[PDB]
């Protein structure tokens, strides 16, 4: 299930497994570990829409006397 | 959304005072800068 | 206006990022909160 | 065949500070800078010579006892001031001692007078030596 | 109406003037015949730190950006956040920013990023053993400027924090009618992301020129690395020639550029410390502007200033005119009664000048 | 719990050992031991 | 040439001023000689021993 | 091409493959071609400077004193009057050649020269010892500039970039290090071949660079992306010499059981 799908993933990119066998560069795994962590979140498979509300909050955060009467053009 | 920041302010504004009052109760009864040598070796 | 209880939390990222972080901690020293035989 | 060498050499068969605080002043004492290196004696614990790694490049101790170098071993255990760490097993005043710029040592009271003498006449000689030793000497 | 003035020059002071005396300023012609007229975005980043620490001040730029409008209000302070733009490092506003700290309404605690260091602004050094002991003379016990992170130019990185704890109602009547004796020379060599040698060959430069004297010389070697070792490679020294008797210091630095030998660096600052103390009597040049407004701004008593002749340049005389027409007050000086040296004795009074901004 | 002592002694690798003889040996028991010439050819 | 009225007739500008009797603070490093003159004036350290003890 | 190997040195015509003139000499250590192509230096282990001439089919004169010990590295000016020497007794030697070859200067030195690599520019040098640490010298001031730091172990090779800000050092540590100029500042550090890398070649006009180890392989880099375009295995046994054309077309190595290749880009 999403185990295999998982594991499966790792060692494409080389995640997993021994590194001494007998008989990719480190910054290129970095970028597979945030590839790989976004992806097998569905909750941030894909849910329903409107399970999560971080486009709400997100809006909401970004929501003194004597001015600074900047006329230059 | 306004509970929450309400909140978090009023936790900050009493923590502070606290803080304060310990200062003057303390109170009543040399080098400023050593963190730039931890800082320095990174 | 005042508010009565605390406000029901909000699952933004930043949240999200925190929390699988002390599960990979704790899964990477092993240190697990689990039943055992006695 | 190492485990019966190791009990060949010895056969595997001491007091120790409560106070860190002291012991952290006589590391603020020697004033060892990070282009300087450091010879320990008798780590025990080794707090103090932890204390050392973090100012030093490359610190030398040396335990009497072997049990005592592997606890030190297990506590300093996959740490980075491991590598730098040199932990030197048995008695040191056979071994003609690496050089060292200054002396940190809880030498025994014992051995201790023998030490300083060889360390005196020990050629290239410290700048600086702290050795924790008895009062009445 | 307004006291009207011409150019950018002495900007920042004719602000800060005018925030001490609570007098509106006009300021134009600001760049008129230039191919970029009016005003630079650092001292328009400037005017927004001015007001960030001030309270119901009023600031008209031009159309043009020729003319500024000032209108101060109290200083009131409080935390905040500066972000100084690549144009000019940190130091170009920390200086200015010394000039208010002490009186206000609460204290200063504002945190600058951005480059540290140029060839033509202060250094942190300069700020923190150059121009801040000046400050502890004048009655400013506590101040501090933390070093978080520094940042070399051109890229920058850096950060400063600005702490003045100690609020006074207005400095101390200064009396200085000797020429202090130096006790010893310290200083910091410093550098980022490049290896420690060069701060170690900086100071070769520094103690081949001065091994001369019969001083005590000791150069901080301080090296940067890791993530706050900014975001460009550079380094500067700043050496400093220190007074333990009356608690006097005479500094001067300078920073490293591409293709420069650390050596000859330390070797120029060295030297250039010694001119420094040749020209000076009882502060140096870089400190005879902060000295000199504290006491014009100080109690209704006359203080007197010890300074060389070589200090009474032109960059004396346009400051002292700067400050006229600010304060109407004037800068007298009379001839020592010493033939050894021909120095001067500076007397001014305070405006009788005082912090009604704190709470009482 | 000896053995689990001399273990940890071989395991970690800057370690030398002390005979009575007067020389300084590996936890394994063999003598613990750049040159222009090699580096390059 | 009295230095202390100089200063205050405006009409006589500093540089003028400095010249009878004998550029910008945005620049916080004071003016300076070159290095090749300043090395030979200082390559003794007289002139100076009454300053330091 | 010019192959110098112990007992003799040999050129060949690319485009005929034979070797046009075989020359004897000692156990030769580095091989310089001398300025307008009719001429090549030869470093001995024994340190007697060797002077070859194309034309002439041999060496004109071998100065047995012109060194004390093995000149391990040598190398020319961009002009080519001024001749240098890295090697053993921890001195270098300059030369100048004239219409006969004469020894300017000496420069004394704590360690032992292993390699010497000089600017196209000619404004700097850098030298390489055994402590690990490289000091550049500049070459019209003759004074020190600054000194490379954080080598494992000694640097096997130096090269120079085009536009010269660029230092590339690849070292018995076995990881290639490039330094800035402008502030002798590290950009990255690239363990590229399993064992050390002899020599490394930077491609004309090209932030790339070449890589040969003991290893046998060559690797082909660039700078802007830091990482590695084409890996190379044809060697046998270890590939002691690398070399890149003036042309950069070809790229020659040579391995130690005697095979010659010279790699070409599509």
């Amino acid at each position: 299930s999403q185990l295999k799908n998982l594991k499966a993933a790792l060692k494409a990119r080389g995640l997993t497994g021994q590194t001494n066998v007998k008989s990719y560069d480190r910054e290129e795994k970095k970028k597979a570990i945030a590839e790989i962590r976004e992806e097998f979140n569905p909750f941030e498979a894909v849910g329903k829409p409107g399970i999560s509300k971080q486009i709400g909050e997100e809006q909401r955060k970004r929501a003194k006397r004597g001015g600074v009467i900047d006329k230059r053009f | 959304f306004e509970a929450r920041q309400r909140i978090e302010e009023k936790n900050k504004e009493s923590s502070d005072y606290h803080a304060k009052m310990a200062h003057i109760v303390n109170t009543i009864n040399k080098n400023k800068y050593e963190r730039e040598r931890k800082l320095r070796g990174g | 206006f005042d508010r009565t209880a605390k406000p029901v939390p909000v699952i933004t990222s930043e949240v999200t990022e925190s929390l699988e972080d002390m599960i990979r901690r704790r899964i990477q020293d092993s240190n697990f909160d689990d039943l055992q035989r006695r | 065949s190492a485990e019966k060498h190791l009990s060949s050499v010895f056969k595997f068969n001491q007091h120790i500070l409560k106070n860190p605080l002291v012991a952290q002043g006589i590391v603020d004492k020697a004033q060892i800078r990070p282009s300087d290196v450091v010879l320990e004696v008798g780590p025990g614990t080794g707090n103090l010579t932890v204390r050392i790694l973090e100012q030093a490049k490359n610190v030398v101790a040396v335990e009497m006892d072997p049990r005592m170098a592997a606890e030190l071993t297990k506590r300093v255990r996959g740490t980075p001031v491991e590598k730098k760490l040199e932990i030197m097993l048995g008695d040191f005043m056979k071994t003609e001692l690496p050089y060292f710029d200054i002396c940190i040592s809880n030498t025994p009271y014992q051995i201790s007078s023998p030490l300083v003498f060889k360390l005196i006449n020990q050629p290239r000689p410290p700048r600086v030596s702290i050795l924790m030793f008895q009062r009445e000497f | 109406k307004y006291t009207t003035f011409q150019g950018s020059q002495n900007f920042r002071l004719r602000i800060v003037l005018a925030t001490l005396s609570g007098k509106p300023i006009k300021i134009e012609k600001i760049r008129s015949g230039d191919l970029n007229p009016g005003l630079k975005d650092y001292e328009v980043s400037f005017l927004r730190l001015i007001e960030s620490v001030t309270n119901g001040s009023v600031i008209e730029i031009s159309y043009t950006g020729t003319t500024v409008i000032y209108r101060p209000g109290i200083i009131v302070g409080g935390a905040s956040t500066h972000i100084c733009p690549s144009s000019k490092p940190v130091g170009y506003f920390v200086e200015p920013m010394l000039y208010l700290a002490p009186f206000s309404k609460k204290k200063f605690s504002i945190l600058f990023k951005g480059i540290t260091a140029s060839h033509n602004d202060a250094g942190i050094e300069a700020i923190k053993w150059g121009l801040m002991p000046v400050m502890e003379k004048f009655g400013v016990r506590e101040c501090a400027l933390h070093t978080l992170k520094r940042g070399s130019p051109p890229l920058g990185g850096g950060e400063v924090h600005l702490v003045v704890d100690s609020l006074i109602a207005q400095p101390i009547t200064m009396h200085e009618i000797d020429r202090p004796i130096i006790s010893s020379i310290t200083g910091v060599a410093y550098s980022t992301r490049v290896s420690p040698s060069l701060v170690n060959r900086m100071i070769d430069g520094a103690k081949k020129v001065l091994k001369n004297l019969q001083c005590e010389v000791n150069i901080t070697a301080d090296v940067w690395r890791g993530e706050n070792s900014g975001k460009s490679p550079g380094w500067g020294i700043t050496l400093v020639a220190q007074s333990k008797q009356k608690g006097w210091s005479y500094f001067a630095e300078d920073i490293g550029d591409a293709g420069s030998i650390p050596e000859e660096l330390g070797e120029k600052v060295a030297c250039q410390l010694l001119e420094e103390i040749s020209k000076s009597a009882a502060v140096g040049r870089n400190q005879l502007p902060l000295a000199i407004v504290y006491m014009v701004i100080g109690k209704e008593d006359i203080g007197r200033l010890r300074i060389n002749k070589e200090q009474i340049d032109e960059r004396f005389i346009i400051l002292l005119r700067d400050i006229k027409k600010i304060f109407n007050t004037e800068v007298f000086l009379k001839p020592v009664d010493e033939a050894d040296n021909e120095d001067m004795i500076a007397t001014i009074k305070g405006i009788g000048f005082t912090n009604t901004s704190k709470k009482i | 719990k000896r053995n689990d002592v001399v273990d940890t002694l071989s395991k970690a690798k800057n370690i030398t050992v002390i005979n009575q003889k007067g020389e300084k040996k590996d936890v394994s028991g063999k003598t613990k031991k750049p040159d222009s010439t090699n580096i390059k050819l | 040439w009295n230095i202390g009225k100089l200063i205050y007739m405006d009409n006589i500008s500093p540089e003028e001023c400095i010249r009878r009797w004998r550029v910008d603070l945005e620049k916080f490093v004071p003016y300076f000689d070159t290095f090749e003159k300043l090395a030979k004036k200082w390559k003794s350290v007289d002139a100076i021993k009454e300053r330091f003890l | 091409l010019a192959t110098a190997s112990n007992g003799s040195l040999k050129i060949w015509n690319i485009k005929t493959h034979k070797c046009i003139r075989t020359f004897e000499c000692g156990y030769a250590l580095t091989c310089k071609f001398l300025p307008g192509g009719l001429l090549v230096i030869l470093g001995t282990r024994n340190g007697e400077l060797q002077l070859f001439d194309l034309a002439s089919s041999s060496l004109l004169d071998t100065i047995e004193d012109a060194h004390d010990a093995a000149i391990w590295s040598l190398d020319l000016t961009s002009d080519g009057k001024r001749l240098v020497t890295g090697s053993a007794d921890k001195t270098v030697k300059f030369w100048d050649f004239k219409v006969k070859l004469h020894h300017d200067t000496t420069l004394e030195l704590t360690d032992d020269i292993l390699c010497v690599r000089v600017s196209p520019d000619d404004r700097y040098l850098a030298i390489s010892l055994l402590d690990n640490t490289v000091k550049v010298f500049f070459l019209d001031s003759m004074k020190f500039y600054l000194s490379l730091y954080g080598h494992k172990l000694p640097v096997l090779s130096i090269d120079i970039s085009f536009d010269s800000k660029m230092i590339i050092t690849s070292s018995a540590d076995k990881n290639i290090k490039i330094w800035g100029l402008d502030f002798g500042d590290c950009h990255k550090s690239l363990f590229a071949h399993q064992d050390s890398i002899m020599n490394v070649k930077f491609l004309p006009q090209s932030h790339n660079f070449f890589s040969c180890s003991k290893d046998a392989v060559v690797k082909y880099w660039d700078g802007e992306k830091f990482e590695c375009i084409q890996k190379l295995y044809a060697h046998q046994s270890e590939v002691w010499a690398l070399a890149v054309a003036t042309d950069g077309g070809f790229v020659v190595s040579s391995s130690h059981d005697h095979s010659i290749r010279i790699w070409e880009e599509t």
